[PDB]
């Protein structure tokens, strides 16, 4: 999972992933709302390790349980892909993971980065330092 | 003497009695199965019976009471020759290899026999070990060429000498460096000019780019033991199971056994040298036992290490000291797979980086082994993790329990399914 | 030569002052002093006798090694063929009838004997092969447990079933306390498994408590009798040293068949995987035990402790799954280890929460099914533990432990539990 | 036979040739490889000779194994026995009169000897047991030890207090670097703590230091003195292998006696737990050490490497016991490599069983001395040490050691490396 791919990972109730996968934020313009999210996944440092010297995680080491709940070996992952979705049913479950994003991310941090962030990216958007690099890309 | 070589050649008797008589492997009833089953069993049962007292002066009359060291292949065609019906021959050998392994009668059991029964004994067990530590011809032969040009190409292994390294690259794009016959051989003669090279101070282990599809301009290390042989007959128990454990293998370990003919040969007649391994993509099966036995151990961030119905060679040796009893058993009794991140490959690697900063991390592993006293220390320490008894007796009882693995039903079935 | 003749004074003084002398606390420190005495002068002896008799006793014993005898059959044999080697039948009797504390330990000069007929390279493993030959309990149970699948004994409770030998050790009132009946059972049950060629793997787990502070709850071992061994039942032969010999090398090496069956030739020893289930606890030998199981598993709130004599063969066995450092934690200062914590994968395969351990169990017995399973495990097991090693190890055994089982401090505390 | 004969021609030779030729340092590139084939030509028969007869050699010497000779007894008298086997007295004295550079490295022939010995199924065994056995020096002191409970020696202050030998090594202003004395030292304290009845555990720690850099702190080793092993005052014999069959192996196995008391039957060795307390850091032979005590204490800033190896020798018996203690990858990181381990990171966890704060470290060391007093222990413990490390084992080593360390002590990048300190 790289980049916007990786971001949302920030966002889930749940994330398995596959013992040979990894995951990384790898520049130029800003990662979404990582900037946002990540240190509270992660802490201070691995997040500036992470997007600021785009620092790659795999899925087997040990930091890879602050993105990832269960690493599985390939063969293993499609059941129990199927056995987390059996775990999340109640009412409860709603309930909790609303008070529990509420906690996490409040209204005004989230509208707080938006903010700071439309004007931010836009400019990332036409810098000289992102326009040549990814031209470069093959 | 005292009967047993008699009831052994009656035995044999039996089963070439039957054989000739009984029809082929897979037009047999199940009556007649049993039959020639039984027959096999009684004969074998007597080739222990028969080696358990006599295993000395069989070796001593093939060997010249311990004076002409022999290798395996000449040593159980010797035996061939001269004890017929303890071992097979080679026209009989030959019927063997021309079927698939499902039809085979087995008779490479009686090379794990006897080769079981030689590394029993006390005096012509460390004569065999000493006469496999010895450089092979093919080496001799090319030594005064790589050492004036520093570069072999073989068939299985691409060998230069640079900057005092001997760089060692499986090379077999095709097929994810599976082993054979041809790679054992490229590599004990790889090894053996390596360490007989006086301008090669280190050696390096790693594998080659990859041309087949899905791994096409990538390395691998090892995909292990070539299945598709193994199904069709073309692994051979002596030739390749036997070879690589007592050749280029315990070579690293030990170095080669040099005759008497440089200073010092008093106290190292052996010249050894510090190995280092790099593994890009994975190493599995006969791959991952390599790393063993060396000095230091890179892989790359998203490689792989396992052993996956047959012994993986000396892992049951050697794994239980790099990862205890438990993880040992975890790997190879139930398959488990370590990945390079995880903690636990700590216990077999080194350094892991990542794949682009492998290269250079390599590089700065060649110069770090340099000293003497590296070749003193290496020594004194696999002196203490691996005893000559511990290695014989071991590599003894592998030659009869992986002889029959080979032939056994569940093997034959598991390895033809591709 | 000379000995046996000093040996057999020295003897006589002792059954002398023993007749002559009063009862065991009821002696003078004087008195005490001269009959310690007695008995160092004899057991010197019987060390100096066997140290070049050995072999040749055994042979005498044995037809030279053409009979193999158990450890109980030894010790006894040795009694009447060589009176004052070790204690008779008669001797020993008087010495069960008293508590540990008021014992001449008699059984010290037992421990003397079995250390130097394992000493010796050609005793030693002849006796080891005598202790993997089946018991007559099995062979006479055999049958049965092949027509019925299902054997109940005071201390083990054993079922085939789906190709399993299930053993459950089932001594609700006590936390699976050991004794010398349990090795009996222990030992049978085991033969039993090796033997039933409907059988593929085993498990050991144990079996629902009734005590009421565990009523409803398995548990799998709280070790060594305490009250038994107090009370001087605990033996040296029959338990102490009959487990090591017994059904615990049995669970590495198997039992030891005739040659009445084809691969014999190869494959002399009939050997299983054994996989094992800790719930609760597993403590003293019982944690011993986990040191020799192909698979181990363990509920989420169980913890593993050796607790003053020596913990059979954890000192052989704990270092090659822990190193030099934890091994004297566990060993020398009562180190206690729990299923959750980091190093407890030293000694555990599976940590899982009670809700999930029965199944997680069920999963681990269809994954050691192999012919390879049985080739590997018996070259792992080669490595991990040689012939020599564990000989060695066993000699030194019979007389450490024996002298262990009558030091001062450990009729103490054994009698405060 | 033949090769007592060849061997003598050999000496002979060698010695005609350091008569006529110049001094070491003054000689010709064509001098310097005729005298190094006649050594190597006199040496391959040494390991000819004693190949066949080391067990007769070690019946002369020692009147078929019924008289204990320690190692300098043992190669004196080899010696005077058998001309050109082992260097002299004389010839010895020499060889330290000079810098480890212009050394002829006669000390390589008491390798090629003690390895033969060491090899011998009988023989060796038999010299294991001597050094072992009590050293006069200790039987010496043991009485006024006994009454005063305090031995000061110029390596190593001993004091008995609470039923603990205190054993604090001494050296302020190296930073307790070891030499042949420190040996000496050493083990004449180890055996006075174990011959002493009123001793009950066992104490090494490093005493506080008096080099300015360190003053006021303790260390506990610095490893082996590399100015005197330049200057060539380290023994092969006196240092270098005394330590391993003497005050280390009395660690583990503890001191015979003689048939003396009871027990004496289950019980022919004084054997004590012992504990370690790391003060600074533990370097070389100091980190050695710690591979065999009962239990180890270092305060959290302490560090342990084993710098000889890529240096110049190998790390005494380290090679032996590192894998068990950490496996072959990280022994090889360690040895091989140069690798240094912090008393804080995870894997000092494999050579130390405390890492406690400077602040707190005293109180830790008490403590833990009060918990391994039982005669349980002692049996515990001899079972464990009998498990790791076989007799068989450490004999089968030693003897490859004694020939191996002997030549790194000669070795050309060696005397380079250890005359930079
Ligand atoms: C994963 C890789 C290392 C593997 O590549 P290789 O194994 O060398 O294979 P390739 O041949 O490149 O892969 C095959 C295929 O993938 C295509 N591919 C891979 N990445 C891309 C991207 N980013 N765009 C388009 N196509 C791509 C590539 O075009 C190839 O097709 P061909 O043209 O037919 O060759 C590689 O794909 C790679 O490095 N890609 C670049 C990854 C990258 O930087 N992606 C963008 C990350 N940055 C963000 O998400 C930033 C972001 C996202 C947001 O959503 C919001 C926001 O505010 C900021
Ligand atoms: C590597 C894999 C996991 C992934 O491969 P994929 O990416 O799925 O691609 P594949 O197409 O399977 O592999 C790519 C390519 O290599 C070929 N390949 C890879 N490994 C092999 C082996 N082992 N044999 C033959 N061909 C092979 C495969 O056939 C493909 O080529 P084509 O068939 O010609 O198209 C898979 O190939 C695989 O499962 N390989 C088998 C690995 C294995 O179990 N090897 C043997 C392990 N056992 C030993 O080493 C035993 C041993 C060896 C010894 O030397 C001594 C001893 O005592 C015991
Ligand atoms: C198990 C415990 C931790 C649980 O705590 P509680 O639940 O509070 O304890 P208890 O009430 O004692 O346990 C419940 C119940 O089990 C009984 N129980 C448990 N273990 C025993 C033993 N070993 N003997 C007798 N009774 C026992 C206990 O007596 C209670 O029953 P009541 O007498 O009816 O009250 C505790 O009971 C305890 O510490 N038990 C002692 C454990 C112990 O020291 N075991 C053995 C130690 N040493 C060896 O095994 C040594 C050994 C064994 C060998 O096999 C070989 C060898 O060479 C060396
Ligand atoms: C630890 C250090 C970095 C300390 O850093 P600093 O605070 O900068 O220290 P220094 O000021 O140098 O130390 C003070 C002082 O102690 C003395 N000192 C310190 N270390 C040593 C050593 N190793 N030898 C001798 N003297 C020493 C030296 O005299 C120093 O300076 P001066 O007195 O002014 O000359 C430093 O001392 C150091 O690196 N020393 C070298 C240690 C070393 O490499 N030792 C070799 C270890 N290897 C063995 O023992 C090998 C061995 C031993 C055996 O017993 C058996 C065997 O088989 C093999």
């Amino acid at each position: 999972a790289i980049g916007g791919g990786a971001q949302l990972l920030l966002v889930f109730d749940r994330v398995l992933a596959s013992s040979d996968a990894y995951f990384s934020l790898p520049a130029g313009i800003i990662p979404g709302a990582a900037n946002l999210r990540l240190g509270r996944f992660a802490g201070p440092r691995v997040s500036r390790q992470v997007i600021l010297e785009g620092r790659r995680i795999w899925a087997k080491e040990p930091e890879a349980r602050l993105l990832v709940d269960e690493v599985v070996e390939p063969d293993e992952l499609d059941a129990a892909i199927e056995r987390s979705l059996t775990r999340l049913d109640g009412d409860a479950v709603l309930a909790n993971r609303r008070m529990l994003n509420l906690a996490d991310e409040s209204p005004d941090g989230f509208r707080a980065y938006m903010a700071e962030f439309a004007l931010m990216q836009a400019l990332r958007l036409y810098g000289h330092d992102t326009i040549d690099k990814v031209g470069r890309f093959g | 003497t005292d009967g047993l070589w008699a009831a052994l050649t009656e035995a044999a008797a039996s089963v070439e009695k039957l054989l000739a008589t009984l029809p082929e492997h897979g037009a047999r009833s199940s009556a007649e199965r049993a039959e020639i089953a039984a027959a096999h069993d009684a004969a074998r049962a007597l080739r222990v019976r028969f080696l358990d007292t006599h295993a000395d002066a069989v070796y001593d009359r093939l060997t010249d009471h311990r004076r002409v060291h022999l290798r395996l292949a000449e040593l159980v065609e010797a035996a061939a020759t001269a004890f017929p019906g303890l071992v097979p021959t080679q026209q009989q050998l030959a019927v063997e290899r021309s079927l698939p392994q499902a039809a085979k009668e087995g008779h490479e059991i009686d090379q794990g026999i006897f080769l079981r029964a030689v590394l029993r004994s006390p005096l012509a067990g460390p004569h065999l070990l000493d006469a496999m530590l010895r450089p092979t011809p093919r080496a001799l032969e090319l030594l005064p060429e790589f050492v004036r040009t520093g570069e072999v190409e073989m068939e299985a292994v691409h060998l230069e000498r640079r900057d005092g390294v001997a760089r060692l690259t499986m090379c077999r794009d095709d097929r994810l460096n599976a082993e054979d016959g041809q790679q054992v051989d490229d590599m004990e003669t790889a090894v053996d000019l390596a360490l007989l090279d006086p301008g090669v101070r280190v050696g390096l282990l790693r594998g080659g780019v990859m041309s087949h599809p899905r791994y096409r301009g990538k390395r691998v290390f090892s995909a292990g033991i070539n299945l598709k042989y193994l199904s069709q007959g073309g692994i051979s128990l002596v030739d390749f199971l036997m070879r690589r454990e007592l050749g280029y293998i315990h070579k690293l370990v030990r170095g080669v056994l040099t005759n008497d003919d440089r200073p010092g040969w008093w106290h190292s007649p052996r010249i050894e040298k510090p190995w280092v391994a790099a593994v890009d993509g994975f190493a599995i099966g006969g791959g991952a036992q390599l790393l063993l036995v060396f000095d230091r151990v890179l892989a790359s961030s998203d490689a792989y290490f396992s052993l996956p119905g047959i012994i993986p060679g000396a892992a049951n040796l050697r794994l239980g000291r790099f990862a205890g009893p438990r993880v040992s058993r975890q790997v190879i009794l139930e398959g488990r797979r370590i990945w390079a991140k995880e903690p636990e490959a700590r216990l077999l690697v080194d350094e892991v980086v990542e794949p682009d900063e492998l290269d250079a991390a390599i590089e700065r592993s060649l110069t770090r082994l340099d000293g003497d006293a590296v070749l003193a220390n290496r020594r004194m320490l696999n002196l203490a993790d691996e005893s000559p008894d511990g290695f014989r007796a071991y590599m003894a009882e592998f030659a009869l329990m992986q002889a029959l693995r080979l032939y056994g039903h569940d093997t034959i079935d598991k390895v033809g399914r591709f």
